């Protein structure tokens, strides 16, 4: 039993570090065609893609858990990956002063019918609610969806979806919010506008928080960064990586991995120090169909899907669309973070 | 006292720090829009 537990927390420490490189992975593709603010949610894409999963078999799955750099998790048990984000789920809603709840819905179809296993594991893993839906009925549709959705991300998402594929058979979402409250607050009296560099041309004025303190902080003499840590309560963290040099210089995406980061947190050093940081406030989407394919996850987007986990007679469904949107919002008490992630699957 | 001062482009990473779980990962290049 104490040989399970301790595995169980090896395969939990390798889930975590390949959903990292997941992440920075996808950063990279993402910032190809995107060149301003960036915001995503490694664990919710990871958490979406394997709700996906329940429903897939055989080179379908297999590949999608390669994309998510989880091949050769170290167990080759039945439900390993999906019962590894359960006790991740189970352990995070604990901790209460984390601010972290995350939750999963199955819109169906009203004549779709779908395997009961399906409902079983999807429930017993993350909790899914299922929610009955006409589909060919595209503006009710939108709208029992995007008041579902609206409902669970507090208002922070308000409308998910938009146009509705009348030949939908199922969508999967899945959500997370993080309400964060600083460790060492920002006071809002110090906050005032102040230059903010753009570009080694441009500047702009920005609202600017001051805060004093001890932080954890380090400098990558090689990159030529400073990296901080902003510790939230109930032992969450925002790193913020800074470069100092703007020009022709390095394209951090590019060198972004777990070996990186474990290297500056390795090197951190505490001080009383200031940090000047500014409010922000992004909200950004990303149809996430061809950057999959882009990693290699390509199966489940094509008529070769085998999505038979699914349906109660014929899988000729596949993944016709993969989206999220990730809302997040720094002032002087926190950071409060949201992420909705769906897939829609077609006939 | 050291200073830090985020007045220029940065990369954020939130962390769930017992998992080590990547909850969320972005840039900032203006933080005047969204
Ligand atoms: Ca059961
Ligand atoms: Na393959
Ligand atoms: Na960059």
């Amino acid at each position: 039993s104490e040989e399970e537990k301790a595995w169980l927390m090896a395969s939990r420490q390798q889930l975590a570090k390949e959903t990292s490189n997941f992440g920075f992975s996808l950063l990279r593709k993402i910032s190809m065609r995107h060149d301003g603010n960036m915001v995503f949610s490694p664990f919710g894409m990871s958490l979406a893609m394997t709700g996906l999963m329940l429903g897939a078999t055989g080179p379908t799955e297999t590949q999608i858990k390669r994309g998510l750099h989880l091949q050769a998790l170290k167990p080759t048990k039945p439900g390993l990956l999906p019962s590894l984000f359960k006790g991740l789920r189970e352990t995070l809603s604990r901790n209460l002063e984390l601010g972290l709840t995350q939750g999963s819905f199955a819109f169906i179809h009203k004549d779709f019918d779908v395997k009961e296993t399906f409902f079983n594991l999807s429930k017993r893993y993350f909790d899914t609610e299922c929610v009955p839906m006409n589909f060919r009925n595209a503006s009710q549709a939108k709208r029992l969806m995007n008041h579902y959705i609206n409902k669970e991300t507090r208002g922070k998402i308000p409308k998910l979806f938009d146009e509705i594929n009348p030949e939908t058979k199922l969508i999967l979402v899945d959500y997370i919010l993080f309400k964060g409250k600083w460790l060492t607050p920002f006071d809002p009296v110090f906050t005032e506008v102040d230059t903010f560099h753009l570009d080694k041309y441009k500047t702009i004025k920005v609202p600017m928080m001051y805060g004093a303190g001890k932080f954890a902080s380090t400098f990558d003499k090689n990159f030529r960064c400073h990296v901080l840590k902003l510790p939230y309560q109930g032992n969450a963290t925002m790193l913020v990586v800074l470069m100092e040099k703007m020009g022709d210089h390095l394209a951090l995406e590019d060198y972004l991995t777990t070996d990186l980061v474990e290297t500056w947190l390795r090197n951190m050093k505490t001080r009383n120090m200031e940090v000047f940081f500014p409010k922000f406030k992004l909200d950004q989407k990303y149809e996430m169909h061809e950057l999959l394919r882009q990693m290699g996850i390509r199966r489940i987007f094509s008529p070769f899907a085998d999505l038979s986990e699914l349906s109660a007679t014929g899988r000729n469904l596949q993944v016709s669309r993969v989206l999220q949107r990730t809302v997040i919002e720094v002032d002087e008490r926190g950071t409060e973070a949201v992420a909705g992630i769906l897939s829609e699957i077609t006939a | 006292p050291p200073v830090i001062k985020i007045d220029r482009p940065f990369h954020f990473m939130i962390y769930e720090e017992t998992s080590g779980m990547l909850l969320f990962l972005g840039r900032v290049v203006n933080p005047t829009l969204l």
